[PDB]
């Protein structure tokens, strides 16, 4: 009933955003033949409305050291990371950011012609001892729009084969391997298995699984869902992260920039709250401190606005001519959609989900990993790049301006890493030739459900219930509710309904298949939050305050009896679905906290964590 | 794996044998004064012409000369009122075509295109066709 | 209650002999956001879920939701809805375009005519690239400014009865203010090869200065400016 | 030359100035050497402007060649005729002055 269309390449990368981008002409650009599957045009992608910038440690501005951009990051994962995808990281930001000038990335400048950078949240010189840091190198406030449309440009002049609203559904997966992935074309409704010798899934985030959030309606956790699918371990998933200043209504983002330039919070009483704190870093203080800090003030009587439910970012203090030549884009956005100029007046925002920490678990090559028995093995042929990947770099808690770092680092690295392992031509794998079957099976199944439940009511039912359940604090018994309640959400999609019963360009059928995703991502989301009984980054419990490593580092380890795996909580998370019942199931693999070379870069050990 | 120009092959390809309609633009677009100017300057430069091959054709082609036809014009005693019409029909086209291809002029020197100051310009142009068109016809 | 009525243009490539029409929805006002795209969602979501169109950012900056809303091209998602209940807002796709479903036009030979200006930095030593940040100073960076902002939603071309009439071989005012943008990048070395691909009598001069572009910008840009300077550039450069 | 449609757009525009000075030169000088440079101008800047009309409205190999070798006659046609006025009849500029004095 589905004409199916069988392609043969080298490599096949899912996903189109900067990530996507850079791993996908890479690999051209190593002589390998690669498609590149998109549900979207690739300058729609969310990675086009990123803002504030992204960082490396060029010294444009002051004398700068990486390894302080190491340390940062390490510190601002609370622990979480992984030191050696966050050296590999930063130790590559400068040669990253300089590839992207040379692309002709429009990148703002200094009176020198360098790339001009900017302060930002939780950044600091001489390992967190030297003064806020300005290594947020941006184009305005539009760095990620300059960023995807660059690299767009730039992958036009390789011989990468484009699939330009395609949606991929599930891998193909053969004795632990991937062989590729099945997609919808949805210009015309057929169905695609793309056969490669390797995979990348550079899929972006979920942050719609939640009411309010800075997303893209199309940030749908797809990539995540169809590994939940193949069986595999997603990671860290409890651990999303708020953006401290999401436009109050439709939940637009609102650039840290708009600080690190000199905006200030404050509450209904004018008081610059970030001082009282984190009295050091104030308003440039980690994200997860920031929305606490926030959220803190709206709880206790002082949200701003008619319903004291938001605060106030104030830049009207601040030159004209500053904002016109740094914030221009917010400039726009807050008259648009809050009516608000911000020479005269303050932008209403709040804590809004904006960015998703876990994902996907790769190593630092960005090599997708399952973990059996103790030991992480890589999945042969399967590799996992961007916000969807969890390399992890980010850990508990992500650093402004080190995700769009991320998308160019472990895109090129995916790259790089298939080039040292594989050659070009090899023979694509065979699949049986009724693999994929069942994903069509579940399509047609969606584009003629005729249920009690509409697409648009159980999407709504999920990011009410992870909205008020899951949210910047959270406890045990409101966690177990929002648990329950999804997992009825989970089996009430037996009862969907659609409409469209057509199969071109079916954004009925299209959404149906993003609500199963989202709901996956977001049943390990929940449910490893419910099971996390300590407070680590973005994961506030209010019943667990403390964070809870293998040593307490507050006090000389000299004598310590060191805790048990099992006894505490600085470990990843690793969350797989039976996808049948909707049974989330937990394991936990251990941080990997050794450097690249310690001699060039030692390893940071856990600390107390404060701004 | 496609080259701009293979593309644009294949879309013509693909659409033109396809079911697909074309979406509505002329029937539906909002005009502005700009636009409605724009094919204005075109229909009275085409007007014009039309005018000065209709009277070179003439020129080779009637049996009497001009200063005949005047004086056959003349004797008809036209009331002052049509003969302005006829001046000022006459004029209001080369009035329009001559302010407004100075605007046309201004614009390919890079000047003047500011959204505000094309409408600024086209009004301007209107009211200079207007008082120009009026005293030469009562000329 | 403040019922508003939206009359959208529909089309199914999956019903065979279906003719295009338009539909009319109405929407409660005091339930629904203030964009336009707020309202397709909410029609989309609650009353009829077989309507289609492109949307992904919701707030101005991917393109994706442009359409012709009341007569103007425009992105849906920053397009205020008209509160006056005594007007239907008629929703059409982009002008003269191959409709692929309802909202949806297709912009595949719009995109392959922004890859054939060569919409990327060139320089004639390139051996030295990923060493070192090119320089360029803050009066040459500025020159960008309004032309490096272009989301290529395809609503100026799109309005351009030029391009509506020769979209085949004039690139249109979106191509071509791209076209601009690296022509006067200071850090790129092939502004000649870029106006001599221009040389031809359909690819930047089918431009008669209409500024249907300049109006219809979602951004705020002057394609319509951008294109007058090519023009002085044509008619300057020496060989 | 290989700049023929940047020095097209450039002639068009030198004709079109060229022709604005000729209206206060009419006026002002008539006479033979005005009259003629009328009937050169105001063909050539026609012939340059219909031609843009086809080229934006006529498409296909074949009507595209008709209606420029037909647009060739009319300016060829036109031109003799002005300049035929211009030497047996009271030329443009006499003609317009005794065309107002009706
Ligand atoms: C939301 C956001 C994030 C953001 C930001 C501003 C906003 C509003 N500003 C940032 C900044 O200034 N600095 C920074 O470091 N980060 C900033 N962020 C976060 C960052 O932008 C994102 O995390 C990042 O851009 C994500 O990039 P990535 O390349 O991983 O993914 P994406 O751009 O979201 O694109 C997803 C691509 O995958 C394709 N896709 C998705 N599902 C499918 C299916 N089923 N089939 C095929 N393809 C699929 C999409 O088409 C898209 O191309
Ligand atoms: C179109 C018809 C042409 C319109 C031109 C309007 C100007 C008429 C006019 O008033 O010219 C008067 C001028 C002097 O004559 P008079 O008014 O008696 O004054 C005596 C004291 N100076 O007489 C003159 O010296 C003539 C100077 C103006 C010459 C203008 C030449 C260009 C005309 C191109 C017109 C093309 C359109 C043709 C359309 C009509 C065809 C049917
Ligand atoms: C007597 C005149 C006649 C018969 C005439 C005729 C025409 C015609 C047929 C066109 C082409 C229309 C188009 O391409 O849309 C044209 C264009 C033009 N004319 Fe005239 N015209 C006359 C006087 C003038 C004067 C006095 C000026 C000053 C002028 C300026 C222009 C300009 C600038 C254009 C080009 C418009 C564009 O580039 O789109 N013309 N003329
Ligand atoms: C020879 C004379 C030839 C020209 C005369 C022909 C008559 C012209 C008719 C078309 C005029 O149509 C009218 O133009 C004006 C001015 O651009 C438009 O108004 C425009 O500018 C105003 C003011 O900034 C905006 O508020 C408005 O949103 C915009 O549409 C109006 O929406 C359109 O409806
Ligand atoms: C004589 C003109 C007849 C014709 C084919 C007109 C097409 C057309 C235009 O090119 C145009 C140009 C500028 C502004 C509005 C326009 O609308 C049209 O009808
Ligand atoms: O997510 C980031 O790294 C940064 C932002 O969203 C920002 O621009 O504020
Ligand atoms: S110039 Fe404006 S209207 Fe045209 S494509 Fe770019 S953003 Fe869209
Ligand atoms: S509307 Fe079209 S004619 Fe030129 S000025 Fe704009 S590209
Ligand atoms: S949805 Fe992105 S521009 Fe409207
Ligand atoms: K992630
Ligand atoms: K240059």
């Amino acid at each position: 009933q589905y004409p199916v269309v069988d392609h043969e390449f080298d490599a096949v990368v899912v996903g189109a955003g900067g990530a996507g981008l850079r791993a996908a002409f890479g690999l051209s650009e190593a002589g390998f033949n690669t498609a590149c599957v998109t549900k979207l045009f690739p300058t729609r992608s969310h990675t086009v409305a990123a803002q504030g910038g992204i960082n490396a440690a060029l010294g444009n501005m002051e004398d700068d050291n990486w390894r302080w951009h190491f340390y940062d990051t390490v510190k601002g994962s609370d622990w979480l990371g992984d030191q050696d995808a966050i050296h590999y990281m930063t130790e590559q930001a400068p040669a990253a950011v300089i590839e992207l000038e040379n692309y002709g990335m429009p990148f703002s400048r200094t009176e020198e012609g360098k790339i001009y950078q900017r302060a930002f949240g939780g950044q600091s010189l001489q390992f967190g001892k030297g003064g806020q840091a300005h290594r947020c190198c941006c184009v305005a406030d539009r760095t990620g729009h300059s960023l995807l449309h660059t690299l767009y440009g730039r992958s036009l002049r390789y011989d990468t084969s484009y699939f330009v609203e395609y949606f991929a559904l599930d891998l193909l997966m053969e004795n632990g391997e991937c062989r590729g992935v099945i997609a919808l074309c949805i210009e015309d409704g057929t169905i695609h298995r793309f056969r490669a010798k390797n995979t990348v899934i550079a899929t972006g985030g979920y942050g719609r699984t939640y009411f309010s959030c800075t997303s893209a309606h199309t940030s749908t956790g797809d990539g995540t869902a169809m590994v939940t699918r193949a069986g595999l371990p997603c990671q860290d998933l409890e651990f999303v992260q708020f953006h401290p200043t999401g436009i109050y209504g439709a939940g637009c983002l609102i650039t840290e920039g708009c600080r690190g330039e000199g905006g200030i919070l404050i509450n209904s009483q004018g008081e610059r709250f970030m001082e009282r704190y984190a009295p050091v870093a104030k308003d440039l203080a980690s994200r997860d401190v920031v929305s606490r800090s926030m959220t803190i003030e709206i709880r206790e009587g002082r949200g701003c606005g008619p319903e004291k439910d938001h605060v106030y970012l104030q830049l009207h203090h601040l030159p004209p001519q500053q904002l016109a030549t740094r914030l221009p884009g917010i400039s726009e956005t807050a008259m648009i959609f809050a009516g608000v100029d911000v020479t005269k007046e303050p932008i209403p925002v709040l804590p809004t989900v904006h960015y998703n920490m876990g994902g996907i678990p790769t190593n630092y090559k960005g090599q997708v990993i399952t973990h059996v028995n103790g030991e992480d093995k890589v999945v042969p042929g399967l590799y996992a790049c961007g916000e969807a990947a969890s390399a992890s770099v980010h850990g508990a808690n992500r650093l402004g301006a080190n995700s769009l770092l991320d998308l160019v680092v472990f895109g090129r690295a995916c790259a790089l890493t298939i080039a040292e392992t594989c050659k070009p031509g090899e023979p694509v794998p065979s699949i049986k030739p009724n693999a994929g079957e069942e994903s069509v099976a579940n399509l047609d199944k969606l584009r003629f459900a005729d249920g009690t439940i509409r697409t648009s009511e159980a999407r709504l039912n999920m990011q009410k219930t992870m909205q008020s359940h899951a949210a910047v604090f959270r406890t045990g018994s409101i966690l177990q509710e929002g648990c329950e309640k999804l997992s009825q959400i989970y089996r009430d999609l037996a009862h969907l309904k659609t409409f469209d019963r057509g199969i071109v360009w079916n954004t009925d059928l299209v959404e149906t298949l993003e609500l199963q995703n989202l709901m996956l991502c977001a049943l390990q989301t929940i449910y490893g939050a419910e099971a996390r009984k300590e407070s680590r980054g973005a994961h506030a419990r209010e019943d667990y305050k403390l964070r809870i490593d293998e040593f307490d580092y507050s006090k000389p380890l000299q004598g310590q009896q060191k805790r048990p795996f099992e006894e505490h909580w600085r470990k990843h998370t690793l969350s797989y679905v039976d996808v049948k019942s909707g049974k989330v199931t937990l394991k936990y693999r251990p941080v990997i906290d050794r450097t690249l070379n310690e001699e060039d870069c030692s390893s940071v050990p856990p600390a107390i964590r404060s701004y | 794996a496609t080259t701009a120009k293979e593309e644009m092959a294949r879309f013509w390809e693909k659409n033109t044998k396809s079911s697909r309609p074309l979406s509505p633009h002329i029937s539906i677009y909002k005009w502005s004064l700009p636009m409605a100017m724009s094919i204005t300057h075109r229909g009275t430069g085409v007007a014009l012409s039309l005018g000065v091959s209709l009277f070179s054709l003439a020129a080779l082609l009637l049996p009497e000369q001009f200063p005949h036809y005047v004086a056959v014009v003349k004797s008809l005693s036209l009331s002052p009122a049509l003969i302005y019409s006829a001046k000022f029909a006459l004029v209001f086209p080369l009035s329009y075509h001559t302010w407004n291809g100075i605007r046309h002029l201004v614009w390919d020197m890079g000047k003047g295109f500011k959204l505000s100051q094309v409408e600024q310009s086209g009004v301007v142009v209107l009211i200079l066709t207007l008082l120009s068109s009026a005293a030469i016809a009562a000329m | 209650s403040r019922i508003k009525k939206f009359s959208i243009y529909r089309w199914d490539p999956d019903k065979p002999g279906d003719k295009p029409r338009m539909q009319t929805y109405e929407v409660d006002l005091n339930k629904c956001g203030p964009m336009v795209l707020d309202a397709l969602i909410k029609i989309k979501n609650e009353l009829d879920s077989t309507l289609t169109f492109r949307r992904s950012c919701r707030e101005g900056i991917c393109g994706s939701c442009a359409m012709n809303i009341a007569g103007g091209n425009t992105l849906a998602c920053t397009k205020k809805i008209d509160p006056d209940l005594s007007k239907t807002t008629k929703i059409y796709p982009l002008p003269h375009m191959y409709v692929v479903k309802d909202l949806v036009p297709d912009l595949s030979n719009f995109y392959a005519q922004y890859k054939s200006i060569e919409p990327y930095l060139k320089k004639k030593d390139e051996s030295k690239q990923g060493k070192e940040q090119y320089l360029q100073s803050i009066e040459d960076r500025q020159k960008l400014d309004g032309l490096y902002e272009c989301i290529l939603c395809a609503c100026c071309s799109t309005s351009c009865p030029s391009y509506w009439w020769n979209g085949d071989k004039y690139l249109g005012p979106a191509v071509l203010m791209q076209a601009y943008r690296w022509m006067i990048d200071s850090r790129d070395d092939y502004t000649e090869e870029r106006l001599a691909q221009l040389q031809d009598p359909f690819s930047l001069y089918r431009c008669h200065t209409i500024m249907n572009c300049t109006r219809t910008c979602p951004k705020g840009l002057n394609p319509g400016k951008a294109i007058a300077e090519i023009k002085k550039m044509m008619a300057t450069y020496k060989e | 030359s290989s700049k023929a449609a940047s020095l097209h757009w450039t002639s068009e525009r030198a004709v079109s100035a060229l022709l604005l000075g000729l209206l206060p030169a009419a006026y002002l000088y008539p006479g033979p050497a005005v009259d003629y440079s009328l009937a050169a101008a105001l063909t050539l800047h026609g012939h340059w402007g219909l031609g843009q009309v086809i080229t934006d409205y006529v498409h296909g190999d074949t009507p595209i060649k008709v209606a420029n070798t037909g647009l060739y006659v009319l300016s060829a046609i036109t031109f003799t005729g002005l300049c035929y006025f211009n030497y047996y009849d009271v030329g443009i500029c006499k003609a317009v002055a005794m065309l107002w004095s009706i």
